[PDB]
């Protein structure tokens, strides 16, 4: 009766019950090696096992895993059967044509849901916010995508999509911290340095600027506990590290950066509508969280718009899970229930019937 | 006195040549409407900012180039060029630098008179078995520069254009002139030293070679790439379409890491090695059919550089320089399957590389459309076979705002 929402992400699957205010469950999207184990469970079997992410860069590259990690959030995260839910998956922008057929495949063949939906995860995360009209900024641990959106509609051909995101920011912290003295390189090291990533990185406004101060004091200097009690100390490496973002050159990156591909995908739109773009630029996805990324949107952003440009970057508190919120208010509408796809529908029609309704 | 049909060559009659051109610039502006006559006194007024624009234009974002207001001048004149085309060959007559065909110093002097066996010889192995690439507005003539005539450069280009060549005669106050807008490659078939009013020049009997260059056209592009890959998409094995999805949905980057280190010998993997093989059979299965352009943003690894190599700041001189003395010239050979694209319009993904190659594709070269397959169109990609050589003509230069990129002209060789 309840309806299903599951965020799969290149990193953590958000999934809950359609109507809830946010996901019960949040786990990483991980398998180790029939019956193969999941979420965290692929972590404290990483001996005999190796731990393996089934989507990569927003895109399911394994559907056997993948498979592993549904049976699991059914089963094990969030107790139900499939059988007894619709259930509404998300997918990422521009996500081939066939590999939302092999979800809708998996989904009644494999699980045999009742009646299931792929929804794009921008235009959700859009949704949460009660817009149908905006560019989103979505970025989370392995892609981050602009993606313009008009009166409900993504716009294919304006999407821009970087595979640049937070792994990749996780990455270079530990690069930097250790060229600072300290010593990150393992598995278990580097979830400490995403630790330490989310709690004290921040974007700075003025870069080149910060990074004299920095020289030049210790102001901007943080501490942070190890779990074995030893406290070290992080620097400009607070900043430096999300300025990547900004400069993909940071870790070997010849992209443009994300205030670039804001813009690009803004003048790939009709013309008509650009202005309704750049006053609603929305952020969702736990990549979007650091403290200044606003701010320093804003000035990228006015700098290369025409100077008579009104511009609003519009970030909720609740955009970690904007996406998945998004989900949950759509599958509740009334509006909404007869978009579902039913296994009388799938029985009828292909895998491709995802297409005619999704 | 003269024929009543025109030759193919006017050679050394001035007279005629110039008459006849009179001629036919009379009869083309009974075919130009005020918008193209309008773009043709422009050019007369801003003719070396007008050809600039047009060599360089394709290689700017799309949304950038839409933006330039130069694409009106461009378009316009490109138009009234393009259709005054010639109903049988014409040979024609023009100077250029040396460099223009990677000779990188003088052949002699201004004030020299004669040109040593040296230079010929070097000239001559510098440009024989190459295949140069031409863009842009040019002014030719169709007679041969002789006494009194205007003579910048010691090298001569005599070049036979073949019919359907569009070419725009007019006049410039009391010059009859002749507009063409290069798009194709030029060989050098033969050098020759002949003597102008006592001064030793180099002759070049030039022919070309036509290729499709979509350039900043990637629907165009997409569109023939389409309907030449949509049957060669359903032709493959079970395995071949297994193993080509597969390279393309990122296993591209183990297979070629595996090609790279010689992991075929160094570590035998039969694994990789079918998938080599299947991908290699898929590259052959529609050869490209038709000589081709395709541009790649390469990345500084693949010529020996990384982000922060001081060498790779082209925007110094000498930098450029020291790229031409290592590459200009060289064939280069990639052990992994190579990228390519249908369109030279710059891209968010690869928006600061300053690497491009330009390469020219002969006809039933192994070879696929791979945006022909429904999963990915926006690569427009050209997907190139394991091991291909390439052998770099020429080595410009421009500027990407204030970033000076390289054009690598290349050319497929096996
Ligand atoms: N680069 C392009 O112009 C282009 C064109 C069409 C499609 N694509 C798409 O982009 C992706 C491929 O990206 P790419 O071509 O930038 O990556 P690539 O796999 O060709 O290159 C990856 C890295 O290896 C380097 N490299 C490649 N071959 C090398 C060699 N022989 N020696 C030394 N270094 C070498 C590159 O410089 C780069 O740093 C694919 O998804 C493809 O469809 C790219
Ligand atoms: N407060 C924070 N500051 C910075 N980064 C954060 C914060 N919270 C989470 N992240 C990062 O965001 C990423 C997880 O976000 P999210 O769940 O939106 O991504 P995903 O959906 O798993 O991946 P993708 O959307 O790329 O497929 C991780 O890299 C994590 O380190
Ligand atoms: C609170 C939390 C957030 C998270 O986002 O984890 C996701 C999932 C995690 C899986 C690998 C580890 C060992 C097992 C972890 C269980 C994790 C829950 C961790 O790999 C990430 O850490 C990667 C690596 S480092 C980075 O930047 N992304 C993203
Ligand atoms: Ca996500």
């Amino acid at each position: 009766t309840t309806a299903l929402v599951c965020d799969n992400g290149s990193g953590l699957v958000k999934a809950g019950f359609a109507g809830d205010d946010a996901p019960r469950a949040v786990f990483p999207s991980i398998v180790g090696r029939k019956d193969s184990y999941v979420g965290d469970e692929a972590q404290s079997k990483r001996g005999i096992l190796t731990l393996k992410y089934p989507i990569e860069h927003g895109i399911i590259t394994n559907w056997d895993d993948m498979e592993k990690i549904w049976h699991h959030t059914f089963y094990n995260e969030l107790r139900v059967a499939p059988e007894e839910h619709p259930t509404l998956l998300t997918e990422a922008p521009l996500n081939p044509k066939a590999n939302r057929e092999k979800m809708t495949q998996i989904m009644f063949e494999t699980f045999n849901v009742p009646a299931m939906y792929v929804a794009i995860q921008a235009v959700l995360s859009l949704y949460a916010s009660g817009r149908t009209t905006g560019i989103v900024l979505d970025s989370g641990d392995g892609v981050t995508h602009n993606v313009p959106i008009y009166e409900g509609y993504a716009l294919p051909h304006a999407i821009m999509r970087l595979d640049l995101a937070g792994r990749d920011l996780t990455d270079y912290l530990m690069k930097i911290l250790t060229e600072r003295g300290y010593s990150f390189v393992t598995t278990a090291e580097r979830e400490i340095v995403r630790d330490i990533k989310e709690k004290l990185c921040y974007v700075a406004l003025d870069f080149e600027n910060e990074m004299a101060t920095a020289a030049s004091s210790s102001s901007l200097e943080k501490s942070y506990e190890l779990p074995d009690g030893q406290v070290i100390t992080i620097g400009n490496e607070r900043f430096r590290c999300p300025e990547t973002l900004f400069q993909p050159s940071f870790i070997g990156m010849e992209s443009a950066g994300i205030h670039e591909t804001t813009y690009n995908s803004i003048m790939k739109c009709d013309i008509d509508i650009r202005k309704d773009l750049y006053a609603n630029n929305v952020m969702s996805g736990g990549t979007t969280m650091y403290p200044g990324i606003a701010d320093r949107m804003q000035k990228e952003i006015t700098a290369l718009a025409p100077s008579t440009m009104k511009i609003k970057i519009i970030a909720p508190p609740e955009r970690k899970y904007s996406v998945w919120i998004g989900g949950s208010i759509l599958a509740s509408l009334s509006t909404f229930q007869q978009m579902w796809i039913t296994k009388q529908e799938y029985d009828e029609a292909g895998p491709s019937i995802v297409h005619r309704k999704c | 006195m003269a024929f009543i049909e025109r030759p193919e060559d006017f050679l050394k009659d001035k007279e005629n040549a110039i008459q006849w051109e009179k001629k036919e610039a009379e009869r083309v502006e009974k075919n130009l409407d005020t918008l193209e006559k309008e773009a043709l006194e422009l050019y007369k007024k801003d003719s070396e900012q007008i050809s600039n624009y047009s060599q360089t234009r394709q290689y700017f974002y799309d949304y950038q180039i839409e933006s330039n207001p130069r694409e009106k001048e461009y378009k316009n004149l490109r138009n009234a060029i393009s259709k005054n085309k010639i109903d049988k060959p014409i040979n024609v007559y023009y100077f250029e630098s040396p460099e223009k065909f990677a000779f990188n110093k003088e052949i002699r002097t201004e004030n020299q008179n004669e040109i040593s066996l040296e230079k010929f010889n070097e000239l001559k192995e510098t440009i024989q078995d190459k295949l140069f690439k031409q863009d842009g507005f040019k002014d030719v003539s169709l007679y041969e520069p002789g006494n009194g005539d205007e003579k910048p450069t010691p090298l001569l280009i005599h070049l036979k254009l073949p019919k359907n060549t569009g070419m725009l005669p007019y006049i410039n106050s009391n010059d009859v002139k002749t507009l063409i807008e290069q798009d194709y490659s030029i060989k050098i078939d033969k050098i020759v030293r002949i003597v102008i009013e006592g001064k030793q020049y180099i002759k070049a009997e030039a022919s070309i070679v036509n290729s499709l260059d979509f350039k900043d056209d990637v629907s165009k592009g997409d569109l023939w790439g389409k309907e030449n890959y949509s049957d060669w998409s359903n032709k493959l094995t079970p395995n071949e379409l297994a193993d080509v999805n597969d390279y393309m949905r990122g296993g591209y980057t183990a297979i070629n890491n595996y090609l790279i280190s010689n992991g075929p010998l160094n570590n035998p993997n039969p694994e990789l090695d079918s998938k080599v093989n299947n991908i290699e059979n898929a590259l052959k299965l529609t050869p490209i059919p038709s000589n081709l352009i395709v541009y790649r943003r390469s990345g500084p690894q693949e010529f020996g550089l990384t982000l922060t190599s001081p060498e790779y700041d082209f925007n110094k001189i000498e930098n450029i320089d020291a790229f031409k003395e290592k590459w200009e010239g060289k064939v280069i050979t990639y052990p992994n399957f190579i990228s390519t694209s249908i369109g030279s319009v710059n891209m968010s993904a690869f928006a600061k590389r300053k690497i491009i190659l330009r390469i020219n594709i002969p006809k039933d070269s192994p070879g696929a459309y791979l945006s022909a397959i429904p999963g990915y169109a926006g690569e427009y990609e050209v997907l190139l076979n394991h091991g291909s050589k390439f052998k770099i003509n020429k080595v410009d230069s421009y500027k990407d705002g204030t970033v000076t990129k390289l054009i690598l002209d290349a050319t497929l060789i096996n």
